[PDB]
RNA sequence: GACAACUCUCUCUAAGGAACUCGGCAAAAUAGCCCCGUAACUUCGGGAGAAGGGGUGCCCCCUCGGGGGUCGAAGU
RNA sequence: UUCACAUCGACGGGAAGGUUUGGCACCUCGAUGUCGGCUCUUCGCCACCUGGGGCUGUAGUAUGUUCCAAGGGUUGGGCUG
RNA sequence: CAUUGAGAGGACCUUUCCCUAGUACGAGAGGACCGGGAAGGACGCACCUCUGGUGUACCAGUUAUCGUGCCCACGGUAAACGCUGGGUAGCCAAGUGCGGAGCGGAUAACUGCUGAAAGCAUCUAAGUAGUAAGCCCACCCCAAGAUGAGUGCUCUCCUA
RNA sequence: AGAGAAGGUCACGGCGAGACGAGCCGUUUAUCAUUACGAUAGGUGUCAAGUGGAAGUGCAGUGAUGUAUGCAGCUGAGGCAUCCUAACAGACCCACAGACUUGAAC
């Protein structure tokens, strides 16, 4: 349930420390970025001497949620925090390796993402 | 002959005893280690397993949940089951906790150490 | 709106209407048969049935919780002695609402509760 | 707001003889409480 | 508003949730039945004006029913029924007063059903809560809230329209929910579980006709 | 008595966290005590409780603060 | 490129509208009062999108212009009285 | 009791993506019309199985203090919960379902077929054919105070 | 004029209905013996559910406290049973075979 305003943390080497989302995209006029939602976010908090400047406007997805995603088994899954991941507009990731734990629900739009993966869920 | 309310706990009923032949369900309670064994829609070759521990228990009918918590790679991970569920394979209890009450919520905001297992 | 909300408002917040219905039932107990208004008298029946029922049972347990209600120490051993006695055969039900005049005051619906 | 005019006669006395109803009512519910008490079968009712 | 088919009445008996061999699992509600659904009375083009049958649902004491209706009923040979309803066919032939329906005749599994109940009373609703206006500023100054805004124009028209929506009674209603599925029929508890929602609390009273489709199950016009 | 809309005095609210608005207006937050630490600048008095961090309940034991135990999700 | 009329259209002319800046002083002066937002509508069509078309200097994709069409839609912020 | 429906309203909205087919088209680069399929958006109608919010019905911890003779244990107060941690039913959404169907009717623009007035031509004068998120029926609620007060089934009209 | 038609209102017990009116359900609570229809509300008994391990008495400990008895104790706005209380007593309205004409039938 990432919104405008939003700080998220990035789950990738990008070199972006800390995201502020200002749009979501694809969904139309929708207001919601829940899991597998491509963001227009900016750069706020960097990691230094890194490709990625601060004061950037960028494209990620969002891989994690403070909200609940719904499986069909009726499963249920809650991270602690919201973060996401920094794309091209290819659906390829900027940085190429990814922290924490992922969803099988990406699987079809970002084949990369689910890859790079140190577990999924 | 079955008066209506009865039709409607006598369902839940039918439902779990059918569920419990198939797959005997273990004694479940808050505080609890565990490991679950799922069959994933995708992937025949290996069973998805969660280690964590159970932070509460919903009891209701055929859909009784289970909440998981689980560190994983430094972000914490709830997960909720249905417990009759036909896509869970096995479950045990692998260890269990001392705790004083019916909802472990406030693992939230305490340390990771106290999420951590396996 | 309510629905399904059952509990007895009485038009007073829940601290003085807990309090109000101790009393009524302290007094209930103590004479035997009281005069109030008709939601007072539907409201106290429960509270009048958990004492007696209470006592039913006689248990250590069971007289501190209804010592822990009752406001009169007396009347509580008075009904630990005479309860097993009066209502041994009594499988719940124990009072009765007579209805009455209404009060000339406010032309309240008045009432008769009486232990039965 | 005000009333712009005053309420005539007529219509006054419409609205009052509207709440003049009401004591019919009552007078009914009256009656049949007496010829309940008139009786002395009623054990749900109690006078003094 | 030609009815497709034959419906059935029944009683909401409350949702619980059902799985599929996959682990998937579907919310349902459970639709119980009670003695009846037995055709009361027959109309023709003729007599009626139009093609109709009248379905009675619920049995009853004797005592209850009225004179009236209960003569209604002995003109049918039938035994006394709390509901009648009505559904309207475009065919009338294979219905004699005093038949008997049985659900399990009329669906089957995986069949699209539509049913009609009374809504939830919800009382006497303010705008907010009954057309979902937005509520008006909460603290800067403002002494609006929930309140309804301006209910129109200035001197012209000089006068609130029709229709204007406004703060008044909300829900308790006839209340259609089309195209809904039917997961499982018990026979043993002569039950139905219908994937989804229908109005109404338990202990309702439903009204399932077989989905109509404004294509292909209707006259054209 | 009843427990509609709505207004007012209040408590709480998932995810987000000023996106509200003329303006963070109003709310929320902080808070005692002991301990460590404390800047630019200066009329050398200040700034300064700067900032920021730790400790805190109840039991025994030792010295006249320290150690050991023990409950709770949380100890001014 | 040829070609006034795909698209522009100078010099001039004929209109409609009553939304701009105005003229008038018929209007109310006692307490018939201007611009922005909030909430809440509603209507017009000179059509921004969505439905159907004609012409193109329309190969295709995308346009350009115009015809019918007002059923629905017309975001969230930084900045300003 | 059950209904017909004059009239009145609500709703008939929209975006990507995938087959068609890398097919027509073009030297290439680019890349379709038409018709099928899914996922979304907004909006509407419901609903509480799940995830929750509240829940001054309840349950537990816990501070100060006054009661119950004192320990124990409970009760009061700390406005309209002392402060916290949970919560069933209800109500609710961020949760769950469902909806937007029509080889129906008549048209606007336009495209047409037969075809005169003007032995040629002309979509028009006769007569007709396609065709729009528009118009009207169908969909959904209301509805005989529709004083034009409808139709249907049954019931009741005692005693002197 | 007596009486009280069918039905209605009131009364009385209620509600997933409700600002009030309105709506809906009840009003002796069956019989059964093979279905179902005769439990409205409260109480009582049991069940789901919540909370999370009662008091008392034992043991361990210098003590705060832990541990056993015990999925305990409290609660149970939800179900299902059972007439134990209250649905007692009753009251009011209400009964010109449907004015008049014209055809058709007999
Ligand atoms: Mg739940
Ligand atoms: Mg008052
Ligand atoms: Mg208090
Ligand atoms: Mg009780
Ligand atoms: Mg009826
Ligand atoms: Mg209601
Ligand atoms: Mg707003
Ligand atoms: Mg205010
Ligand atoms: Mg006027
Ligand atoms: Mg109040
Ligand atoms: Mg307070
Ligand atoms: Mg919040
Ligand atoms: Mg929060
Ligand atoms: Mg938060
Ligand atoms: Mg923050
Ligand atoms: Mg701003
Ligand atoms: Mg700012
Ligand atoms: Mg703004
Ligand atoms: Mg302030
Ligand atoms: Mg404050
Ligand atoms: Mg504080
Ligand atoms: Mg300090
Ligand atoms: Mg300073
Ligand atoms: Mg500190
Ligand atoms: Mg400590
Ligand atoms: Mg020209
Ligand atoms: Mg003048
Ligand atoms: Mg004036
Ligand atoms: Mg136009
Ligand atoms: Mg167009
Ligand atoms: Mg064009
Ligand atoms: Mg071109
Ligand atoms: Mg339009
Ligand atoms: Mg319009
Ligand atoms: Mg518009
Ligand atoms: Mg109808
Ligand atoms: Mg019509
Ligand atoms: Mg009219
Ligand atoms: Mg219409
Ligand atoms: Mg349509
Ligand atoms: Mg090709
Ligand atoms: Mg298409
Ligand atoms: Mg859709
Ligand atoms: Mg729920
Ligand atoms: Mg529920
Ligand atoms: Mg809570
Ligand atoms: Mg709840
Ligand atoms: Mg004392
Ligand atoms: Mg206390
Ligand atoms: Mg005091
Ligand atoms: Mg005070
Ligand atoms: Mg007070
Ligand atoms: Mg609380
Ligand atoms: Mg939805
Ligand atoms: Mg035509
Ligand atoms: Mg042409
Ligand atoms: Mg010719
Ligand atoms: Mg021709
Ligand atoms: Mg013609
Ligand atoms: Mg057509
Ligand atoms: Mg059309
Ligand atoms: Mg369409
Ligand atoms: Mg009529
Ligand atoms: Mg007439
Ligand atoms: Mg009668
Ligand atoms: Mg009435
Ligand atoms: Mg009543
Ligand atoms: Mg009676
Ligand atoms: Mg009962
Ligand atoms: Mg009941
Ligand atoms: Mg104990
Ligand atoms: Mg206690
Ligand atoms: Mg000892
Ligand atoms: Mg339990
Ligand atoms: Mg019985
Ligand atoms: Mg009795
Ligand atoms: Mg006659
Ligand atoms: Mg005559």
């Amino acid at each position: 349930m990432i919104q405008p305003q939003t700080h998220l943390n990035v789950a990738d080497n990008s070199g972006a420390r800390e995201l502020m989302c200002i749009r979501i995209i694809g969904a139309s006029n929708r207001r919601y970025a829940r899991i597998g939602d491509v963001i227009v976010a900016v750069i706020k908090e960097a990691i230094p001497n890194t490709p990625l400047e601060r004061s950037e406007v960028i494209r990620a997805v969002v891989v994690r949620t403070c909200k609940e995603l719904k499986r069909d088994n009726g499963m249920i899954i809650r991270y602690d925090d919201n973060a996401a991941v920094i794309i091209d507009q290819e659906g390829n990731p900027k940085g190429t390796r990814i922290f924490g734990a992922i969803a099988r629900e990406l699987r079809q739009k970002f084949a990369k993402i689910v890859s790079l993966a140190p577990e999924v869920l | 002959r079955v008066k209506l309310g009865d039709i409607m706990g006598i369902l839940n009923k039918k439902a779990v005893h059918a569920a419990e032949e198939l797959r005997p369900v273990p004694g479940i309670r808050t505080g609890d280690i565990v490991q679950i064994r799922l069959e994933v829609p995708e992937n025949k070759r290996r069973l998805s397993v969660y280690k964590g521990i159970v932070i509460s228990r919903q009891n209701a009918g055929i859909h009784t949940t289970i909440r998981i918590r689980r560190i994983i790679a430094g972000v914490g991970v709830e997960i909720v089951f249905p417990l009759y569920s036909p896509n869970i394979k096995e479950i045990k209890v692998v260890s269990h906790r001392k705790v004083r009450k019916a909802r472990l919520y406030y693992l939230r905001d305490k340390l990771p150490r106290l999420s951590t297992f396996k | 709106m309510k629905h399904g909300r059952k509990i007895h408002r009485l038009s007073r917040p829940a601290d003085q209407r807990r309090a109000l219905l101790r009393g009524l039932t302290t007094q209930l107990l103590k004479h035997g048969r009281i005069k109030t208004t008709r939601a007072k008298a539907s409201a106290m029946r429960k509270y009048v049935d958990k004492m007696i029922t209470l006592a039913k049972e006689g248990s250590l347990h069971k007289r501190r919780q209804a010592l822990g209600f009752i406001y009169e120490k007396q009347i509580v051993h008075a009904l630990f002695a005479e309860v097993p006695e009066r209502y041994g055969d009594r499988n719940g039900g124990y009072t009765r609402i007579i209805r009455t005049l209404p009060r000339r005051g406010d032309n309240a619906p008045m009432a008769y509760i009486e232990l039965v | 707001a005000v009333p712009k005019k005053r309420t005539s006669i007529y219509k006054k006395r419409i609205r009052k003889n509207i709440w003049k109803k009401k004591g019919y009512w009552a007078a009914l519910k009256a009656f049949s409480l007496a010829k309940s008490l008139s009786t002395g079968n009623s054990k749900s009712f109690f006078v003094r | 508003s030609v009815d497709a088919g034959i419906g059935v009445m029944g009683t909401k008996l409350g949702m619980m949730s059902f799985f599929e061999e996959d682990g998937t699992v579907v919310p349902v509600t459970v639709i119980g039945f009670k003695e009846g659904n037995i055709v009361t009375q027959v109309k023709t083009e003729s007599t009626d004006g139009y093609n109709a049958v009248q379905v009675g649902y619920e049995r009853l004491r004797d005592r209850k029913l009225t004179m009236p209706e209960r003569g209604h009923l002995n003109k049918a040979g039938v035994i006394p029924m709390r509901h009648l309803q009505e559904f309207r066919l475009v065919s009338v032939d294979d219905f004699t007063p005093s038949q008997k329906l049985l659900f399990e005749e009329l669906f089957k599994e995986g069949d699209m059903v539509d049913i009609s109940g009374t809504t939830i009373g919800k009382g006497f609703q303010g705008g907010i809560k009954r057309h979902n206006f937005k509520r008006g500023l909460m603290t800067h100054g403002s002494k609006s809230h929930r309140a309804l805004g301006s209910i129109g124009a200035g001197t012209t028209p000089g006068h609130v329209y029709k229709g204007k929506k406004m703060p008044g009674r909300m829900g308790g209603t006839k209340t259609k929910i089309r195209k809904l599925k039917i997961m499982k029929i018990d026979t043993d508890l002569r039950v139905v579980m219908i994937k989804g929602a229908v109005p109404g609390k338990p202990g309702n009273l439903l009204r399932l006709a077989p989905a109509k489709i404004v294509g292909k199950n209707i006259p054209k016009n």
